[PDB]
RNA sequence: CGAAGGUGUGCUGUGAGGCAUGCUGGAGGUAUCAGAAGUGCGAAUGCUGACAUAAGUAACGAUAAAGCGGGUGAAAAGCCCGCUCGCCGGAAGACCAAGGGUUCCUGUCCAACGUUAAUCGGGGCAGGGUGAGUCGACCCCUAAGGCGAGGCCGAAAGGCG
RNA sequence: CCCGGCGAGGGGAGUGAAAAAGAACCUGAAACCGUGUACGUACAAGCAGUGGGAGCACGCUGGCGUGUGACUGCGUACC
RNA sequence: UCUGUUUACCAGGUCAGGUCCGGAAGGAAGCAGCCAAGGCAGA
């Protein structure tokens, strides 16, 4: 849902550029 | 709250589905600013993450701030890796504590929309 | 073996910090840590920090057992002091000195 | 109490503004001296 | 009128590399050159996640003053000094000792 | 009134001779938990004289 | 194989001085006899910078006033939330003009700034924010007053109109 | 790498001839502030030194230097 | 001596995950979880 897409998206991704 | 228990289960539920070619194509705004090939090695790094979070005693996970020099020697020895990698894994966990406490305070839309992509001057990449 | 930990440019005067520094001189660092815990001063928490750091240094770098450590030399020097201005009555003004200090703690197994 | 500087823009500019200087011989001498000392701004303008 | 150029093989006169030979990567405006296998420095690099740059100590090549490198004569096996003449109508470089063109 | 001559570091030392703090001698050790603490003051865990009288 | 300078120490001259040398320093110094002097400092209520002293003293800006629970957090008398208490109310409220010029709102940070701490701010850094035929300015019209073609006047500049 | 607040600052490690060259960065003087050691000081009157001088400490090879200076003679800054 | 629960690495055994050696066969040091075990208790 919304908290699973806000979990996974910025988890995988915002672990990428940082 | 948010611990390395929920981070353990976050990353072990995310080491089933996690991939870098399926999740660098599910966002159009973050793969054009930072490079599209800086994503991750998902299986290597998530099996690393799960390894390192297996090296912990359970109150070292539920209370991540008591992890010190001896604790990181013991964790880095447990899974066969470097103390620096465990350093950067507890770093990553710290960033995600930041983000999910921010998602706790601010409404889901005002903390997902005010999210910023950042460069050091307007010229591309420097 | 001697080990250093320093904190440089701390806000407090040398003078105020000296009061506390001179409480812990000579004790073994356990007993001294407690002396510092229940001292009510600002300098106390500054110096507590520096002392603890010093212990970490000794153990991690030089492989000293914590039990044996004493505080052999602890001294507070003057730091760079910054001028400010407080306006005073009838127009005259006052160059203010916001003082800082160098807390230097050194521990040894001997 | 009531101090000496009570600012006004229209006042400021009619008194010291560029055009006000340029009006006269003396003023253009001011603007001469300034241009010779090489100021950042000659007059008071916004 | 520039004596030392890209891709010339040179020999190093001065420094820790004295006597070593190598190939020029590029030149810089300040009169500095950067030579293959020459003047390695060990540089510390803070890991950068955007460029996927790991950390660590990278051995890199640091610029050397162009006065310190001589154009290597392959014929004589000696360092040489260079000069200019006009062959055809074109401006060309030659070695001072055997006066042969490059 | 304001001083007539610059008082030497000597005098300045003397005046400060009394200004030294007193290190607290005793650290009472609570029976149940065993942590050190002040006489008559509760511990960091809220223990006093063997009770846990604060839940905190 | 270590110059000038810094710091010691030893020796020597009637004196200003000189020589030698341990540490520091890391590249300039200079015999001899002459030459030229911005040539020697403790004072000038001397000039600049630095550091003292009184002294951890006076003071912390209205005598309208605070108390508790919870939250955040390294740390909460001061921040957010709730609850009672108290002060202003022809103002200590609300809207403008002037004047200021981003101080507005959000996120984030706590060195300096805030007369204490500060997690807070009118502080730092990044972003956003000001939507007009009918509200103002502009514009149309003139007041006092200004400038003023010709003109009158004045050594020149200029004054009056 | 470690302490700390994902601080300040520090300590190791590494570069370098050198990091008492670390950006608060050549040289780093004095005032001024300290920590350590020797000596003296809690019955003692004064421009604080000079003359005499016991003891103690440290260097030397029972004497000679060095620091200190109990006790007493004389002794009211400079411009 | 049963049961309740406590003790990160630096007593023991199992030692998942992960990691070293090997092409492979397999071994191995051992983090966590569990059980001894040591704290403290109901008897
Ligand atoms: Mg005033
Ligand atoms: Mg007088
Ligand atoms: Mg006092
Ligand atoms: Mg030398
Ligand atoms: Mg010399
Ligand atoms: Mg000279
Ligand atoms: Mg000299
Ligand atoms: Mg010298
Ligand atoms: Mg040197
Ligand atoms: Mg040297
Ligand atoms: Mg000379
Ligand atoms: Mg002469
Ligand atoms: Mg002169
Ligand atoms: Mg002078
Ligand atoms: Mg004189
Ligand atoms: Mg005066
Ligand atoms: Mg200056
Ligand atoms: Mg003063
Ligand atoms: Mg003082
Ligand atoms: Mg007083
Ligand atoms: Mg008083
Ligand atoms: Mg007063
Ligand atoms: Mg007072
Ligand atoms: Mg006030
Ligand atoms: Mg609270
Ligand atoms: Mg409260
Ligand atoms: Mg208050
Ligand atoms: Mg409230
Ligand atoms: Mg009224
Ligand atoms: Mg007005
Ligand atoms: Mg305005
Ligand atoms: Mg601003
Ligand atoms: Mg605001
Ligand atoms: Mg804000
Ligand atoms: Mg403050
Ligand atoms: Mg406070
Ligand atoms: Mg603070
Ligand atoms: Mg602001
Ligand atoms: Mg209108
Ligand atoms: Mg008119
Ligand atoms: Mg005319
Ligand atoms: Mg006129
Ligand atoms: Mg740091
Ligand atoms: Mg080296
Ligand atoms: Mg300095
Ligand atoms: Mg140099
Ligand atoms: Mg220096
Ligand atoms: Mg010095
Ligand atoms: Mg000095
Ligand atoms: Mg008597
Ligand atoms: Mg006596
Ligand atoms: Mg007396
Ligand atoms: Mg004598
Ligand atoms: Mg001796
Ligand atoms: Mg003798
Ligand atoms: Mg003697
Ligand atoms: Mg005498
Ligand atoms: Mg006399
Ligand atoms: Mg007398």
């Amino acid at each position: 849902m919304k908290q699973s897409t806000l979990a996974l998206l910025l988890l995988l991704l915002l672990l990428t550029p940082v | 709250g948010f611990d390395l228990n929920d981070f353990l289960e976050q990353l072990r539920q995310m080491k089933n589905m996690g991939g870098x070619x399926x999740x660098x194509x599910x966002x159009x705004x973050x793969x054009x600013x930072x490079x599209x090939x800086x994503x991750x090695x998902d299986d290597k790094v998530l099996v690393r993450m799960e390894a390192i979070i297996n090296s912990m005693t359970m109150k070292e996970r539920a209370k991540p701030e008591i992890i010190k020099g001896s604790r990181k020697r013991r964790i880095a020895a447990g899974c066969g890796m470097q103390v620096q990698d465990v350093n950067r894994l507890l770093k990553q966990f710290d960033d995600m504590q930041r983000m999910m406490k921010k998602m706790k305070k601010g409404g889901x839309x005002x903390x997902x929309x005010x999210x910023x992509x950042x460069x050091x001057x307007x010229x591309x990449x420097x | 073996m001697e080990t250093i930990a320093k904190h440089r440019h701390a806000r407090s005067s040398a003078q105020k910090v000296r009061l506390v520094a001179d409480l812990i001189r000579g004790k073994k660092v356990s007993q001294a840590l407690d002396i510092l815990t229940y001292t009510n001063k600002k300098a106390a928490v500054l110096v507590k920090k520096v002392l603890e750091s010093a212990i970490a240094n000794a153990e991690h770098n030089d492989g000293a057992d914590i039990d044996d450590l004493k505080v052999t030399k602890i001294f507070v020097d003057e730091g760079p002091s910054m001028k400010r201005i407080m306006p005073r009555a009838k127009g005259r003004a006052d160059r203010i000195l916001k003082r800082t200090s160098h807390i230097t703690v050194v521990v040894s197994d001997r | 109490m009531k101090r000496t500087f009570q600012p006004s823009v229209l006042k400021r500019n009619r008194s010291h503004g560029f055009r006000a200087r340029m009006a006269t011989k003396n003023g253009r001498q001011v603007l001469a001296r300034r241009r010779a000392k090489g100021r950042a701004r000659l007059t008071v303008s916004k | 009128a520039a004596k030392i150029r890209r891709d010339d093989e040179v020999i190093v006169l001065t420094g820790k590399d004295k006597g070593k030979r190598g190939k020029v990567k590029n030149v810089l405006s300040s009169g500095k050159v950067i030579v293959e296998g020459i003047n390695l420095v060990k540089k510390h690099q803070k890991p950068v996640p955007a460029l996927n740059q790991p950390g660590g100590i990278v051995e890199k090549e640091a610029a050397i003053q162009v006065s310190n490198v001589a154009i290597f004569n392959a014929a004589t096996g000696k360092a040489d000094r260079v000069g200019f003449r006009f062959e055809d109508g074109k401006k060309v470089r030659f070695f001072k000792s055997n006066s042969e063109t490059i | 009134a304001v001083q007539q001559n610059k008082p030497t570091r000597s005098k300045r030392g003397m005046r400060r001779s009394h200004d030294a703090l007193t290190a607290v001698t005793s650290l009472s050790v609570d029976k149940t938990s065993g942590e050190k603490h002040l006489r008559h003051h509760i511990t960091a865990d809220g223990y006093y004289r063997g009770r846990k009288v604060i839940a905190k």
